RNA sequence: GUAAAUUUAACUGUUAGUCCAAAGAGGAACAGCUCUUUGGACACUAGGAAAAAACCUUGUAGAGAGAGUAAAAAAUUUAACA
């Protein structure tokens, strides 16, 4: 009345974690198309307010939104006022939906534009190593070039489908 | 969320009151959960310099269960400061003298060893046996699940479950038992 | 069906890959609190020939008892309630930088 | 960024948690499988050349 | 994290190694003109 | 023209949150009739 | 007005009164106040969330 | 596979050895002890090992509110039927 591998229920008979059944691939593939279409219509009809995005810039990731300022830790060979496009968008998010790249979203889907508003240098950074000498007069001072970018806008296009 | 700045700040840093049941639970597992909540380490806004700890209420501290033989083996040692003032008592002896001492000491050790620790202890409310002051009961927001699953006793098993388990062996019919 | 996480709190999450498979789409609308899961707003609260008197409920308390009352009321230790000397008071920046 | 999202974008962070949980379950199913079955939808890796 | 898994997919163990995330241009001019190649 | 002094954060935003800043109830489920732990309905 | 919340610029008193008038113009029912969340109600530092419900 | 080597012209300073691993020779098959040899570390950095010259990881030149890693957490409870 039992299978060859039947084990009476006990504390260690089966794993403690609850068994999980994943959706059928065929059925799930259909559901994914409905979700992608629904989110696409929201973009088509402009059913979103403020947008935020995660951009990879200067070896760094920035969670930005429109009108934000980011202090880049180097010079960018650009004049103040120049308008550029931040082309590496890992994530763009809205109140009700989020788009994730694998790892980067396509240029067609999302456009993030920024402007250079200030080119400056950082405040003096002291470098002091305690070597076996009179250290004080041997303090090094470095200032690093910086660039301030203002995030002008984040635009999503209806290209999910 | 379109809240006003002052209300938004108040909600984010608001203190929450948590309830924990200590019946048949090991003190350390209770202490580990209380430690995290008392420090605010369960919040994404956590920062040590931010005083974002929460209130933890533990009931049934008298009914805690020690694994192994920790009741006899575990010794709590203190010194009055006078010559010959060293006192060593077992967990069982301490439990009878103060039903909340074991859970309190377990939490005290886990908290960071800094000046904020004694402030965190003020938000710890230990009660021996199911009675909580009405005022504290009105604060409670959430009850955290018990860390240890209490095994059922043999008498607590329903007849259906007893029948569902098979009889492994055939006892000799001539055995006294 | 199958949900990666419970959907009774915060938001309902629907995960969907695009046909090309290069983008992950997440639909997460807010979960409004059900009316049933709420409580009614608590309603707040004779030969009186003489006018009602606004008696001052301001009672003098000594430093020790006053600090003990403050510490109990806010669930803190007594130390923060004691004053500090001029050196630390003057050191504090009374025009600190403010970010939004 | 993930810490920033947890604080200021809880809905997006829950999605990321849901996505991680889904991928974790797909890994469990694959571990039980002998490889005869197909890989999970979210398991599929985009290749670059 | 994920260093061994990335190697199994033929990617660099560090996500800052080779691939679009690092090698592609960080920015371009708003009008569409390509930026000068980055120093790295 | 701003003072060349230490800048605390390398970013500034006046709108840090689009979906609502986290609070302790952001990820807590609601309960029927808002009953508290160990609270009795129909008191 | 970048970064400024509406009522920081437009100063109003008794918002509940203004809300009731605006809902009437829209034919919506009068809002009902309920306690969505509550914490530490009997303490010096309590937290309350109040939700307005129409129908 | 590498890029150093010798010679010539001048010139200066350092050099009173500690621990670890290995092989001997003396002590006691003691010492953070005596002597010699091979290699390593220590007056150049940092991470780890509880604090930590000598063990392990790593070499050392800046800025970053990015990332992948290295070393890196000690175990154990000891039979019997008549």
């Amino acid at each position: 009345s039992y299978l060859p591998g039947y084990v009476p229920k006990t504390s260690l008979s089966s794993p403690p974690w609850p068994e999980v059944v994943l959706p059928d691939p065929v059925e799930e593939t259909r559901h994914h198309a409905e979700v992608v279409k629904k989110v696409n219509e929201m973009i088509v009809t402009g059913q979103y307010g403020r947008l935020f995005a995660v951009v990879h810039f200067a070896s760094r990731q920035w969670k930005v939104t429109s009108e934000d300022l980011i202090l880049i830790g180097n010079e960018l060979d650009l004049a103040c006022g120049e308008r550029i496009r931040l082309e590496k968008v890992l994530l763009v998010g809205a109140d009700n939906f989020t788009l994730l790249g694998k790892p980067l979203l396509g240029k067609d889907l999302v456009r993030v534009e920024a402007t250079v508003i200030e080119k400056t240098e950082s405040w003096p950074r002291i470098i002091m190593r305690f070597r076996k000498r009179k250290n004080f007069k041997k303090k090094r001072i470095v200032t690093t070039p910086q660039t301030v970018l203002r995030i002008n806008s984040i635009e999503i296009a209806p290209c999910l489908l | 969320s379109s809240f006003s700045r002052a209300p938004q700040q108040w909600a984010t840093f608001a203190r929450i009151w948590y309830l924990l049941d200590g019946k048949m639970q090991p003190p350390g597992k209770l202490a580990a959960m209380a430690s995290i909540r008392l420090q605010g380490l369960h919040k994404p806004v956590y920062h040590a310099l931010s005083d974002c700890g929460d209130h933890v209420v533990i009931m049934n501290t008298r009914h805690i269960a020690f694994s192994g033989n920790k009741w006899e083996q575990k010794v709590y040692s203190s010194h009055t400061g006078y010559p010959g003032g060293f006192r060593q008592v077992t967990a069982a002896q301490l439990h009878l003298r103060d039903p909340v001492a074991i859970v309190k000491l377990a939490i005290y050790g886990m908290l960071p060893k800094n000046l904020h620790r004694r402030t965190m202890m003020e938000r710890l409310h230990l009660f021996p046996d199911e009675y909580i002051p009405e005022d504290i009961l009105k604060n409670l927001v959430e009850e955290l699940p018990q860390p240890r699953k209490i095994p059922k006793r043999l008498d607590e098993y329903t007849q259906e479950e007893i029948d569902a388990f098979p009889r492994l062996w055939t006892p000799p019919e001539d055995y006294r038992l | 069906t199958y949900s990666p996480l419970p959907d009774d709190y915060n938001c309902n999450v629907e995960l969907a890959l695009t046909s090309d498979g290069r983008t992950i789409v997440c639909y997460h609308p807010s979960v409004d609190i059900p009316y049933e899961h709420t409580k009614p707003i608590p309603r707040p609260d004779h030969d009186q020939v003489l006018k009602t008197r606004l008696e001052e409920k301001v009672e003098h308390l000594e430093e020790g008892p006053m600090i003990e009352q403050l510490s109990k009321m806010f669930f803190t230790t007594k130390h923060r309630w004691y004053p500090h000397g001029r050196y630390h008071r003057c050191r504090k920046n009374l025009n600190p930088p403010k970010d939004r | 960024v993930l810490a920033d999202l947890a604080i200021y974008e809880p809905k997006t962070f829950k999605s990321l948690a849901a996505l991680a949980s889904r991928r974790r379950h797909e890994g469990f199913a694959a571990a039980l499988g002998d490889g005869k079955e197909p890989e999970g939808i979210f398991s599929r890796v985009v290749q670059y050349h | 994290a994920g260093g061994q898994w990335r190697l199994q997919q033929g990617l660099a163990a560090n996500p800052s190694g080779y691939g679009p995330l690092t090698e592609l241009p960080d920015w371009s001019y708003a009008d569409g003109r390509p930026a000068p190649p980055m120093k790295g | 023209g701003l003072d060349v002094i230490r800048i605390r954060k390398p970013f500034h935003t006046d709108n840090p949150s689009i979906q609502g800043q986290w609070h302790p109830f952001t990820n807590k489920p609601t309960t029927f009739r808002g009953l508290r732990p160990r609270e009795v309905q129909d008191p | 007005m970048t970064g400024k919340e509406l009522f920081e610029m437009w100063k109003i008193i008794n918002p509940m009164g203004l809300l009731v008038e605006e809902l009437k113009k829209r034919n919506v029912s009068a809002p009902e106040s309920r306690l969505t969340r509550q914490s530490g109600g009997t303490t010096a530092l309590p937290l309350y969330f109040v939700g307005l419900y129409c129908d």
